[PDB]
């Protein structure tokens, strides 16, 4: 599994969460940003790792990342569909 | 004791005088007018385009041609014969020593670059600095371009002194220093 | 100008002494023919600034 | 309605698309503003100037080709010695280009004539103008005037078209029209309108040239008024192909006419036939492939298709007069055709991807799978099977094994339907030859042709595997499942999921452009080692034959050394040693430039944008230092354009060393 | 819309006020609607002042040169080669010195009227013999500079083309056998298909 984490300067798009493909993204209320909401990561267990999230993010720099773990990967995290690892 | 064999073939000057620094006291190079590689190339380049030229009718324009690129072949013998060329490959050399006063030397090519390409460069950054936009980098204010291009003559003058007087450089804090490297 | 050079007006020039068929030949090959057509060039210049200033309404 | 013909879009570069409407803020624009030029379909507008753009454009293409024929036939009448070749052939190099002597470039003018010094030309525009009846400077003229009119009227007709066709044109859309009309009066009522050209003004002509009169009493002969000659003067029986011409060392131009008239009742007769024929099987096909792109890719196979005939039928069939002696010619256009066949299916396999991408697919993507993976399973078959029978021959030649190696003296691989393939052709058992030259001999077909062959198809059906792996997949796939919505051409999904570089049919279509020109590199080879070996050379009184690579075929092309060593460096000689040499100077040069780029393109294709992107930030550093601030920000090449750039440069560079090294060869060598 | 009394089917052209030739007002391409036009008066003045030393000097060296120990070649254009290296540095140093020094620095098409716009053309250099005639007749003496300055880089253009086409002096105009010009013996793409230097 990768490690998807959402930083403070996030100011509530919904774009990374628009663009997830596989729902690890959410949007939970706050109160750092006009918006009154910022994204949040609470299935990274299923984060293929497309970084769609990262292209869409408006920050100066990201205020979502996505960092990739190769040696951690699951089969929910390789898209796995011809071979079941459960 | 023959420093030719010592080294394996080259050969040392053995001698300390202000005389031997020009490049027309080396005894690797020969004025080209008395060397016997210049010519014997130049003597074969005459002998292979006479002998294409013979292939010919005597009358066509192709025989006037090779007439034309004889005498070419000829005025560029006699005209490199003040020109070095080494002992043993009988090449015109090109001199890099600064001397400014040889034949085929490298300081005139590299002044009337330097110049030239500073103009080029001065141009550009005059009309980058006069047209402060994107939409003007596009579609071309030609006659402020042809005005700075024309203007920029004046390069080696106008550089200096914005150099001297802060109006080339920029504060290493005014422009994107690079990548963060450290912060935790 | 036909009429003239075949009825046997010419310049007082041996290079001249020519056919009106082989007259534009001759003539390329002799020289003015380029001149006229820089001539003619500079005063076409002129024309297709006239056209263009009138076909725009300028003048 | 032309009111709207107006040049204020000229100025505002990018307009075509929407996308490009937010100005050049980077350099990333330019290269998108040059992408979508021709991709009407994206661009702004009802679908109306879809068709508009895509019309004209056709024609203003056919008034560029028009134009290209006119300076050809412009280069035939003043700039060319057609004059003594007509006279003698076989004693002069066809010439239409000179070099104007400028920085010692007289060098590459060679002798082609005593009164003529310019470029060998090998487009054999000279044997088709012979074939074509041409023997005086003003039918090239004309022929060049009526280019130029053609030029004028279709670069017309392409503009007039942009606002003639209007939203409620259709008539692009009657294919049934389309196609009658097409067949019928254009392969059926043409063909015989040339086979009454030829028959009218070849047959009068060639016999006479043939007949020893090139002379032709100027015009009292040559010019037509000849009707005491007979059409078929001159067919001595026998089959077409079965005698050859004996004089031009060609088939009969009586033939030829004969063929052209009989192929243009065929079309007419199928023409007549399509009111009432078999349908109702292709007619999913006829409802799901009215589009532009499908039409498209349909049309591209199918030129392609017909292009490698032509490159196989153009060398031993010959059709040209004195044209199969003249061997870079032959050579030319053999290869030639060969690079645009794989260039077109390349083609045909990028627009069937972008018909699936915008159209609806049809039954057979359902069931991709097998299909894309028995391809797979083939090519890996015949990959392991015929290149390491190569492989096997030089390991064991290598070892001091030769009796153990796959050749004819060894253990022989024969081309079994081949050696009973003397269905074509099925000539004498003997050669025919015209001036110390060979015209045709049959190719004895052994083991080495076994195994090229083996190696060709093997390389044909990976190429087909990426096409049809790249078409089938295009919509979606079992690693990404909204492919679709990604686009035609997008550089990957992501890092994620293992790595998503790559999947876009784009890309497969970047990799089987690498593949056909390795698959096609091989039939080059293969075409230029067997000619040489096997057919091409000179010849003996004593009926014996002297090839020019003296049979090295058969002995040599069963190792890969073999095709280093008497191909790549032993036939190679000509262009290395091709300095100060008049004629092949150029083709040295151009050999060295072609492994410049090759190699440059690698700098594209093995590398990131990534890497470039930060050290162009570093550069932009020290511009910024000196208020030297390029608006239009400098951004890298983006991912697809870094690989769209490597495989251009990369296949340019390769064809243009193989260019070099097969051109002055054979211009050497005759 | 009124028309250039020069050129009457042009219109006429405005930034084109009096100067000198504003009873003929001449521009027909335009480059006083597209450049600073006391630039283009500045360059016209400068060129029409160098072209009138210059047709003098043409004339004067094949007859009155021979500066005491200087070469004399006849065929003026040929003067440059046969002069002393000397003389013409220090001729090139003076001109660029009075260059320099005449506009303070500010010797650029983007500078050179900036904060200093003074006159187009006007250098304060012998301005004691003028404007004693009330404004009225010193435009007159400035039309007469600026027509003899045109008419002087007219006549130098054709001095040096005839020099050219005559391969000679300047003087013995027509000389002896000449029987007129064919001398540019530069090939061109028509003369290469008008002399059949190509085809054949
Ligand atoms: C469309 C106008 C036109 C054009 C293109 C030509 C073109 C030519 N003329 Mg011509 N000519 C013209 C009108 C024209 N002419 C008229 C109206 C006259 C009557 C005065 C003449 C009288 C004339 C003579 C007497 C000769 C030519 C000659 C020539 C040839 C050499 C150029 C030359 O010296 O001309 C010179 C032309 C003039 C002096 C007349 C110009 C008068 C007005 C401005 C026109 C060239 C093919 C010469 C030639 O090669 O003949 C074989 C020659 O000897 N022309
Ligand atoms: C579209 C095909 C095509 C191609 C590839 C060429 C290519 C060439 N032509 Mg050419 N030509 C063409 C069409 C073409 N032409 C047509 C349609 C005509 C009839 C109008 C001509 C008429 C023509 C002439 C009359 C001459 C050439 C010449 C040349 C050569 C040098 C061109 C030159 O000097 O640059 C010129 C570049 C520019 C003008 C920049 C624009 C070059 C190989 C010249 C040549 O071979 O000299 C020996 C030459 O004299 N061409
Ligand atoms: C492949 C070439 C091609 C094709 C398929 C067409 C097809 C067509 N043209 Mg067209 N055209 C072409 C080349 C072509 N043109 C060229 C090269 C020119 C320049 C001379 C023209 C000039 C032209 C005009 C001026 C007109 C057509 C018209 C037409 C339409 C009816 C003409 C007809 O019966 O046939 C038809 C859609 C006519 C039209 O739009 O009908 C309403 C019409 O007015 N065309
Ligand atoms: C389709 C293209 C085409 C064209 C434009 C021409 C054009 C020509 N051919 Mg021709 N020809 C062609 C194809 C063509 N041919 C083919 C494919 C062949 C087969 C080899 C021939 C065989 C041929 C011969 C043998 C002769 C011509 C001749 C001619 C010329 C005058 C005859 C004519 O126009 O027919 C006019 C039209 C007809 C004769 C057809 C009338 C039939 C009637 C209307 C039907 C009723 C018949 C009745 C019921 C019984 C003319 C230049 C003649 C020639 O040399 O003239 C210079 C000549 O002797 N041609
Ligand atoms: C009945 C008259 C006739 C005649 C004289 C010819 C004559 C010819 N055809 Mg042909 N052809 C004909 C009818 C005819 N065809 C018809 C009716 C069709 C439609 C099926 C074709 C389809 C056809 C194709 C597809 C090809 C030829 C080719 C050839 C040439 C090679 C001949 C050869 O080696 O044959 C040996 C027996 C020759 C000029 C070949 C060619 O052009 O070679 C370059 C070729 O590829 N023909
Ligand atoms: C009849 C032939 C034909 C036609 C009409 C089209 C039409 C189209 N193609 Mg296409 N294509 C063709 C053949 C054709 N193609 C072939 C044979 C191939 C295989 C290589 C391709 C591969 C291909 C791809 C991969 C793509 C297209 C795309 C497109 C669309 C937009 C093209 C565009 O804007 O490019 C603008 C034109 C250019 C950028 C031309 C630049 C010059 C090229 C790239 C380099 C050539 C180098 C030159 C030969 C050597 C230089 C000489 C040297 C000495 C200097 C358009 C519908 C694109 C698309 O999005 O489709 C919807 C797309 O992604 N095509
Ligand atoms: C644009 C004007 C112009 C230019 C470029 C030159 C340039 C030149 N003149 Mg010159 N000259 C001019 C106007 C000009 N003159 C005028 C107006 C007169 C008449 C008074 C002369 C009278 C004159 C004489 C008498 C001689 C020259 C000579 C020369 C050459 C040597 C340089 C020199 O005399 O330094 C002068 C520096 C101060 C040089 C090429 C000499 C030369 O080389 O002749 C062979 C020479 O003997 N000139
Ligand atoms: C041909 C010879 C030549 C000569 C004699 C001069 C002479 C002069 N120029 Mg000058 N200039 C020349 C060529 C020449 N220039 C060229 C070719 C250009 C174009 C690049 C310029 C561009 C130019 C500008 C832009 C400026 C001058 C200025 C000056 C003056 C200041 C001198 C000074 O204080 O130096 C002090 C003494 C020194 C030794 C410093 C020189 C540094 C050397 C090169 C080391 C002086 C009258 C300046 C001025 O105000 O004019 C009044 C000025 O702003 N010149
Ligand atoms: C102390 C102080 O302050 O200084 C004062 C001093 C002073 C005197 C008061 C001043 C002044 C005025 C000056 C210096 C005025 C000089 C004016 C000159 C030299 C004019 C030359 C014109 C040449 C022409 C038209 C050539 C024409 C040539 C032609 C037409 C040639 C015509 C031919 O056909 C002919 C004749 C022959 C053929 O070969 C072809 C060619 C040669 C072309 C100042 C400026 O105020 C400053
Ligand atoms: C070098 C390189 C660049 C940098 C190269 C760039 C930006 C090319 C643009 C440079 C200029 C604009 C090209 C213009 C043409 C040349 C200046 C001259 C070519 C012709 C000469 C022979 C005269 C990338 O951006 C890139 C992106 C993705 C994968 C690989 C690469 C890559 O390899
Ligand atoms: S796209 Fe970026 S800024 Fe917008 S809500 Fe998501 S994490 Fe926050
Ligand atoms: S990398 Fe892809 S799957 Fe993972 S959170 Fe971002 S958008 Fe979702
Ligand atoms: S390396 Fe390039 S192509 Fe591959 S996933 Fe990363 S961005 Fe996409």
């Amino acid at each position: 599994s990768h490690a998807v984490k959402i930083y403070d300067t996030c100011i509530g798009c919904t774009l990374c969460v628009r663009a997830c493909p596989t729902d690890v993204l959410e949007m939970v209320p706050a109160s750092i940003n006009a918006a009154k909401q910022v994204a949040s990561s609470p299935r990274v267990e299923d984060c293929v790792g497309c970084k769609r999230c990262e292209t869409a993010c408006p920050t100066d720099f990201l205020s979502i990342r996505v960092y990739l773990q190769d040696n951690e990967e699951t089969q929910y995290s390789l898209g796995l569909d011809l071979v079941d690892w459960s | 004791a023959k420093p030719l064999e010592m080294f394996g073939g080259v050969d040392i000057d053995l001698e300390d005088t202000p005389a031997h620094w020009t490049i027309k006291a080396s005894p690797v190079l020969e004025p080209c007018k008395d060397n016997k590689k210049f010519h014997k190339k130049l003597k074969d380049e005459l002998y292979k385009v006479k002998k294409n030229q013979q292939k010919f009718a005597e009358g066509s324009a192709a025989y006037a041609r090779f007439n034309k690129k004889i005498k070419m072949i000829e005025l560029r013998e006699t005209a490199y014969g003040d020109r070095l060329c080494g002992k043993k490959d009988g090449l015109p050399r090109t001199i890099a020593t600064g001397e400014w006063n040889v034949r085929g030397s490298a300081m005139w090519p590299a002044a009337i670059f330097l110049y030239i390409a500073g103009w080029i460069g001065w141009a550009g950054r005059s009309y980058l600095i006069r047209t402060n936009d994107a939409a003007k980098e596009i579609n071309i204010d030609v006659p402020l371009a042809v005005t700075c291009m024309a203007s920029g003559f004046s390069w080696p003058v106008a550089a200096w002194q914005e150099i001297v007087n802060g109006e080339m450089a920029v504060p290493n804090d005014q422009i994107h220093n690079g990548g963060p490297w450290n912060q935790s | 100008g036909w009429i003239a050079t075949d009825l046997g007006m010419r310049l007082p020039g041996p290079a001249y002494q020519v056919s009106t068929l082989e007259a534009h030949d001759a003539m390329v090959k002799f020289g003015p023919m380029a001149q006229i057509l820089i001539w003619l060039g500079i005063i076409e210049v002129f024309s297709f600034l006239a056209i263009t200033n009138m076909m725009e309404g300028t003048t | 309605i032309f009111r709207y013909i107006n040049t204020t879009l000229w100025a505002k570069a990018g307009h075509f698309n929407k996308a490009l409407s937010k100005g050049a803020k980077t350099t990333t624009w330019i290269w998108n503003l040059h992408d979508y030029a021709h991709d009407f379909d994206i661009q702004q507008r009802s679908t109306g100037l879809i068709a508009r753009k895509v019309f004209s454009s056709n024609l203003a293409h056919l008034s560029l080709v028009f134009f290209w024929i006119s300076g050809m036939h412009l280069h035939g009448a003043y700039l060319s010695n057609y004059d003594i070749w007509l006279k003698d052939p076989k004693s002069i190099t066809p010439s239409s280009h000179l070099a104007y002597s400028l920085i010692g470039q007289d060098i590459l003018n060679s002798y082609t004539s005593e009164y003529f010094s310019g470029i060998t030309i090998t487009s054999g525009f000279f044997q088709l103008y012979r074939s074509e009846g041409i023997i005086t400077q003003s039918q090239l003229k004309y022929a060049c005037a009526t280019s130029l009119i053609a030029t004028l009227i279709c670069l017309s007709g392409s503009y007039l078209h942009m606002q003639l066709m209007s939203k409620f044109t259709s008539f692009y859309k009657k294919f049934q029209s389309l196609s009658q009309d097409h067949l019928i009066i254009i392969f059926g009522s043409r063909s015989t309108s040339l086979s009454a050209h030829q028959i009218h003004k070849m047959l009068p002509a060639n016999p006479l040239l043939d007949s020893g009169i090139s002379k032709p009493s100027i015009l009292q002969v040559i010019s037509n008024s000849l009707s005491y000659t007979l059409a078929l003067f001159s067919t001595n029986l026998s089959s077409t192909g079965k005698l050859l011409n004996p004089s031009t060392r060609s088939v009969f131009l009586s033939q030829v006419a004969a063929h052209h008239k009989t192929t243009g009742v065929v079309f007419i007769t199928l023409g007549l036939i399509r009111f009432l024929t078999m349908y109702k099987s292709q007619f999913s096909i006829l409802t799901s492939y009215i589009d532009y792109h499908i039409v498209l890719s349909i049309n591209l196979a199918l030129i392609a298709s017909l292009s490698i005939i032509v490159a196989d039928h153009l060398t031993r069939t010959p059709i040209y007069p004195h044209k199969s002696t003249s061997y870079p010619t032959i050579l030319c256009l053999s290869i030639h055709h060969a690079w645009l066949s794989g260039f077109l299916i390349i083609g045909s396999g990028a627009h069937a991807s972008i018909f699936n991408l915008l159209g609806s697919p049809t039954s057979e993507i359902r069931h991709r799978d097998p299909i894309y993976s028995h391809l797979i399973w083939v090519c890996i078959a015949i990959g392991l099977h015929s290149f390491s029978l190569y492989c096997h021959n030089d390991t064991l030649e290598a070892l001091g094994r030769p009796e153990d190696i796959f050749h004819d003296n060894s253990i022989q691989l024969k081309a079994i339907f081949a050696k009973q393939s003397f269905l074509r052709a099925e000539l004498q058992p003997d050669i025919e030859m015209l001036d110390k030259k060979i015209i045709r001999i049959t190719q004895e077909l052994g083991t080495a042709d076994f195994i090229v062959h083996h190696i060709h198809a093997f390389t044909i059906h990976v190429t087909l595997l990426i096409l049809s792996k790249g078409v089938l997949y295009a919509r979606n796939s079992r690693f990404v499942s909204d492919k679709l919505e990604l686009g035609f051409t997008y550089p990957c999904d992501g890092p994620g999921r293992g790595g998503t570089c790559q999947i876009s049919p784009w890309d497969h279509l970047f990799s089987a452009v690498f593949w056909m020109y390795n698959c096609l590199n091989v039939v080059t080879f293969h075409y230029f080692w067997k000619m040489q070996s096997d057919v091409w050379g000179f010849v003996s009184i004593q009926k014996h034959i002297s090839h020019y690579s003296q049979g090295d075929f058969s002995v040599n092309s069963i190792t890969i050394n073999g095709w280093l060593r008497n191909l790549l460096w032993s036939e190679a000689s000509q262009v290395i040693q091709s300095y100060a040499l008049s004629s092949i100077c150029p083709y040295g040069f151009i050999f060295l430039i072609g492994h410049f780029i090759w190699a440059f393109s690698l700098m594209f294709l093995f590398s990131g944008r990534a890497y470039w992107q930060e050290l162009i930030e570093s550069i932009l550093w020290s511009h910024h230092k000196l208020k030297i601030i390029p608006h239009i920000q400098p951004r890298a090449l983006s991912i697809s354009q870094g690989r769209a750039v490597g495989f251009i440069h990369y296949t340019l560079g390769g064809i243009g060393s193989t260019w070099a090294f097969i051109i002055s060869r054979l211009l050497v060598l005759t | 819309k009124e028309t250039s009394a020069s050129v009457p089917f042009l219109p006429k052209p405005k930034n084109l006020a009096g100067w000198v030739g504003g009873e003929t007002e001449f521009d027909p391409i335009g480059f006083s609607n597209w450049f600073d036009m006391k630039w283009l008066r500045e360059a016209e003045l400068k060129h029409g002042r160098v072209c009138m030393m210059a047709t003098v000097g043409f004339v004067l060296q094949p007859y009155i040169g021979a500066y005491p120990g200087v070469e004399m070649p006849a065929d003026s254009l040929q003067a440059v080669y046969a002069a002393p290296s000397e003389a013409w540095f220090a001729f090139i140093f003076a001109a660029g010195y009075i260059e320099s020094s005449s506009y303070n620095g500010k010797i650029t098409q983007l500078n050179m009227f900036e904060d200093s716009d003074r006159v187009p053309g006007n250098l304060g250099w012998g301005s004691t013999r003028l404007e004693g005639m009330s404004k009225e007749e010193s435009e007159l003496m400035q039309l007469k500079e600026l027509k003899n300055g045109r008419l002087a880089m007219l006549a130098f253009s054709g001095m040096v083309h005839h020099n050219i086409v005559v391969k000679g002096a300047l003087f013995p105009l027509v000389p002896d056998g000449w029987t007129g010009p064919e001398p540019w013996a530069v090939g061109s793409i028509m003369n290469n298909x008008x002399x059949x230097x190509x085809x054949x």
